[PDB]
């Protein structure tokens, strides 16, 4: 039922999610670059 | 469900010995 | 004049331009086949020549221009095409 | 490859038409070649029609 | 609530059977009975051995119904082979009523057996047979032969009049699960055949929506199958 | 003030022959309504309490509705109806169970026929169970009727055992009699690719060629005893083509991009 850590929950959006996000978009680039690359050695 | 063949059988074999004559 | 849309005609309409009755028309075209000056088939169940081949026309100013009908329409149907087979996975070219 | 070919068609036509203009207004020399040319695309007549194929592969796919 | 529902692909075995079974009983009231005989047909097999039971016999004595009303004859095989054919028994008379094409027998049981049906909310279903009585004998004659006549239909069915057989027939057309054109100069029913449908798309489109529905096994699979193993690295296997 | 019993509730003197008139006791509803506030805004809600109110609030509406058809006023018995739709599904034991519950059903069930949904009366006898809480006795003439239609019969509709219940269903026959012709007339259009005018005038029951011309219009069909039978047949016969590829052919953009994705 309810969720434990309630501060923990609603400090958690400027916290960690925030810092995560710049992370995140790397590991988007490394997605697209995968694909391009594969079909690279294909070629 | 159950064919209806099988009932047909009897009726079929004797119908054949009149039928040629009585119609064309 | 007709465009790449038919390149059919009838016996019947072929009669009226040439003010010819229409048996005689059907032995005419059949000579200018035979000689070669045209191409195509007859097909006397529907009554149509389809011509699969004509020749160089006359040269004229309009005969220029009729030209122009054909090649400024596929200019148009061109651009719409080239868009739909850019736009079918598009995401992998490469 | 198949985005190219009908691209460079796009290309060719543009070149013509405005040709097609000069020779009228003019009266530019008349080469038989190109007259002949153009005439034929028109007179050959497209039709086109049933196509298919297979679809075996599901069994495939749900197989991996 | 049935249109609302996305119903996901990767969804349990027993919600799968469950769904489609629940989509199946709406969809034959409403005269969608070539949907909803496929969905509960379907429902049955997808459903398992132990947690599904209730629902389960649910499903088969409503679908025997359901089936009759798009004009399926149900085997005797169907009835026989999970073994329920005692409690299915009912639903085997209005079997043999439906195929037959006279009223007097289906009325009869419908009424009679009508509270045991109520139960398992066939009741509503049972009534609609009445169209379909007639229908599926209809059906049988107008598609084996070429033309034949109304009164040809109405000897056989056991249907009042041929001309109670004609209006019967121009609805049936109209519904489409018949399909003809009727020519009441002579006084026949005829048939609707090409003798050649390679003329026609339909060979094509039949290939193609195959085509279709292919190609979304291939997306769904994809997708699906790293699923489970990614699970299981962040969580640590042994 | 209300329409409950006695006769110093003026709803009832219009519910019984105190009040001839068929429109001033649809009429006088409207004021009703008021009245109605008081007696409606408790029993929304179940219990064994609200059991009182609903006898009451139930009254005021069902009265109205019913002498709106001997007039056909017949739209606004429907909108009125719905209401008394929820009170006799449910509320069990609490007395939705009455001599004009029984009519009430069987009124609105003869009016989606009047409409030609058959399809909305499968959906809605269902809905109220208007076959077993009342039982098909009145109620049967609706239901007997959309079963014989559905099927195709124009020969044992029944409209003989809507006379049986006269409780203002005698009234929905008048409207009953144009909506029988209406469905032969559609079934007809669909039946023949072209047959002869003779052949087709006595199956519509039709034999003037003023009542062939008032269904025509409606048909599309053109001059009375001419008519053209051959549209509905024309639409079958395209299959045959196969010259133009692009749409004959169907989904060709659709599988060659989901293809391209998944080699």
């Amino acid at each position: 039922s309810f969720l434990g850590p309630e501060p923990e929950d609603l400090e958690d959006l400027y916290s960690r999610y925030k810092k995560l996000q710049q992370e995140l978009e790397f590991l988007e680039v490394q997605e697209e670059y995968i694909k391009d690359e594969q079909k690279n050695l294909k070629k | 469900n159950v064919e209806d063949d099988f009932s047909n059988q009897l009726r079929a074999e004797l119908e054949k010995h009149g039928y040629k004559m009585e119609t064309s | 004049t007709r465009p790449a849309n038919h390149r059919q005609l009838t016996f019947e309409e072929i009669a009226k331009s040439a003010k010819i009755t229409v048996n005689k028309v059907e032995l005419l075209v059949m000579k200018a086949l035979s000689v070669g000056l045209v191409r195509g088939s007859i097909d006397e169940v529907d009554k149509r020549v389809h011509m699969t081949w004509v020749q160089p026309r006359v040269l004229d100013l309009q005969q220029i221009k009729g030209m122009k009908d054909r090649l400024e329409l596929w200019c148009t149907d061109v651009k719409s095409m080239e868009l739909l087979v850019e736009h079918q996975a598009q995401d992998i070219l490469t | 490859n198949q985005v190219h070919g009908l691209k460079g068609l796009n290309s060719k036509l543009l070149d013509i038409r405005t040709y097609l203009e000069k020779v009228a207004s003019g009266k530019l020399p008349i080469n038989h070649h190109i007259i002949y040319q153009l005439q034929d695309v028109f007179n050959l007549l497209p039709d086109a029609s049933l196509q298919e194929f297979v679809k075996a592969f599901y069994l495939k796919t749900n197989d991996q | 609530l049935v249109s609302k529902s996305v119903f996901p692909e990767q969804a349990n075995n027993n919600e799968w059977a469950r769904y489609l079974y629940y989509t199946g009983r709406i969809k034959a009231i409403q005269l969608e009975y070539s949907e909803a005989r496929r969905t509960m047909t379907n429902a049955l097999r997808k459903a398992p051995q132990h947690t599904a039971v209730g629902f389960k016999q649910t499903v088969h004595k409503l679908l025997i119904v359901v089936e009759l009303l798009l004009g399926e004859i149900p085997d005797r095989l169907q009835f026989r082979q999970p073994s329920l054919k005692r409690s299915l028994m009912p639903y085997f008379l209005l079997t043999q009523a439906v195929r037959t094409g006279n009223l007097a027998k289906f009325n009869q049981v419908l009424d009679q057996f009508g509270e045991k049906f109520q139960t398992d909310g066939t009741y509503t279903l049972i009534i609609r047979l009445r169209h379909n009585v007639i229908k599926t004998g209809v059906r049988m004659i107008s598609l084996s032969y070429s033309r034949i006549s109304l009164a040809d239909i109405a000897q056989k069915l056991q249907l009042d009049s041929p001309e109670d057989a004609e209006f019967i027939v121009a609805k049936a057309i109209r519904d489409g699960v018949i399909e003809a054109s009727i020519n009441h100069e002579k006084g026949y029913v005829q048939s609707k055949e090409m003798i050649d449908i390679y003329s026609t798309r339909e060979p094509q489109l039949a290939f193609h929506q195959r085509i279709s529905f292919c190609l979304d096994i291939h997306n769904m699979s994809v997708k699906a199958m790293r699923f489970p193993p990614k699970s299981y690295n962040k969580d640590l296997e042994s | 003030l209300q329409a409950a019993a006695g006769m110093y509730e003026q709803l009832k003197d219009e519910w019984n022959r105190k009040s001839p008139n068929l429109s001033k006791c649809g009429e006088e509803l409207g004021r009703l309504k008021l009245v109605l506030l008081e007696l409606n805004f408790l029993p929304t809600t179940g219990t064994k309490l609200t059991k009182q109110q609903l006898i009451l609030a139930r009254d005021i509406l069902e009265i109205g509705a019913q002498w709106s058809i001997l007039c056909k006023d017949i739209p606004s018995f429907e909108r009125y109806m719905a209401q008394l739709k929820c009170y006799y599904f449910d509320y069990k034991e609490q007395l939705p169970e009455s001599a004009y519950m029984h009519q009430l059903l069987g009124l609105n069930l003869l009016f989606l026929l009047s409409q030609n949904r058959v399809a909305e009366f499968h959906t809605e006898l269902e809905r109220l169970p208007a076959k077993d809480i009342q039982t098909n006795v009145y109620i049967k003439h609706p239901v007997s009727l959309e079963q014989y239609l559905m099927e195709g019969s124009y020969n044992k509709v029944f409209l003989a055992k809507g006379n049986i219940p006269a409780e203002s269903y005698t009234f929905f026959i008048d409207i009953l009699l144009d909506t029988i012709r209406d469905e032969i007339a559609g079934c007809i259009e669909k039946a023949y690719e072209k047959i002869l005018f003779a052949e087709a005038t006595r199956i519509l029951f039709f034999s003037t060629p003023k009542k062939m011309t008032d269904y025509a219009k409606k048909r599309g069909w053109l001059l009375g005893p001419n008519n053209y039978y051959s549209f509905a047949s024309q639409q079958q016969k395209p299959e045959d083509s196969t010259i133009p590829s692009t749409e004959l052919a169907r989904q060709v953009i659709e599988y060659a991009r989901q293809l391209e994705m998944i080699v």
